[PDB]
């Protein structure tokens, strides 16, 4: 393995940062969560900060998980 | 599937792990994802470690959406369906490139088809892992907090490195 790997052998705290503008609709996403890599696990929550996100929650897993 | 550096890979393939590799200076990751019969997001994001902490950091363009459409009228059931992530290297970026289709539930019963393209370079000097072919199988549950009155997803997600015995 790598030198990189040595940093997920435990459980690691996970922030994520996002912004978006889909057909001028504009919002932010904030997610908190941890991950722990020897077992492939994520898990996470996100909130809309700006309100209501404007595209289905479904479509952002790809960008945001 | 932002941080694909929690993926499991299994010790024998551990040679194949960009994600990892790049740590922690982290990498770029870009995507382009094409809804079928509907717009496409632009993506691009920064991985990378901020003391202890992975952070994920994204700006998302959308475009060419139908205001009728699945997605701007919120037709999409809330779930989500396994499925593979196409690894393959990209020696001329020092980096990798990823193909995969993502196929979300319309709630009438049918099928609305996200195309995903995807690549990633290193952020950091450092020598990086330039993987053989392989796959990543992912499944994601989504959930709500029964008591958060913000609009917002809960996710549990199992990743699993795959296609090199
Ligand atoms: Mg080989």
């Amino acid at each position: 393995a790598s030198k990189g790997e040595e940093l997920f052998t435990g459980v690691v705290p996970i922030l994520v940062e996002l912004d978006g503008d889909v057909n001028g609709h504009k919002f932010s996403v904030s997610g908190e969560g941890e991950g722990d890599a020897t077992y492939g696990k994520l898990t996470l929550k996100f909130i809309c900060t700006t309100g209501k996100l404007p595209v289905p929650w479904p479509t952002l897993v790809t960008t945001l998980g | 599937a932002g941080v694909q550096c929690f993926s499991r890979y299994p010790d024998h393939m551990k040679q194949h792990d960009f994600f990892k590799s790049a740590m922690p200076e982290g990498y770029v990751q870009e995507r382009t994802i094409s809804f079928k019969d509907d717009g496409n997001y632009k993506t691009r994001a920064e991985v990378k470690f901020e003391g202890d902490t992975l952070v994920n950091r994204i700006e998302l363009k959308g475009i060419d959406f139908k205001e009728d459409g699945n997605i701007l009228g919120h037709k999409l059931e809330y779930n989500y369906n396994s499925h593979n992530v196409y690894i393959t290297a990209d020696k001329q970026k020092n980096g990798i490139k990823a193909n995969f289709k993502i196929r979300h539930n319309i709630e009438d019963g049918s099928v609305q088809l996200a195309d995903h393209y995807q690549q990633n370079t290193p952020i950091g000097d450092g020598p990086v892992l330039l993987p053989d072919n392989h796959y990543l199988s992912t499944q994601s549950a989504l959930s709500k907090d029964p008591n958060e009155k913000r609009d917002h997803m809960v996710l549990l997600e199992f990743v699993t490195a795959a296609g090199i015995t």
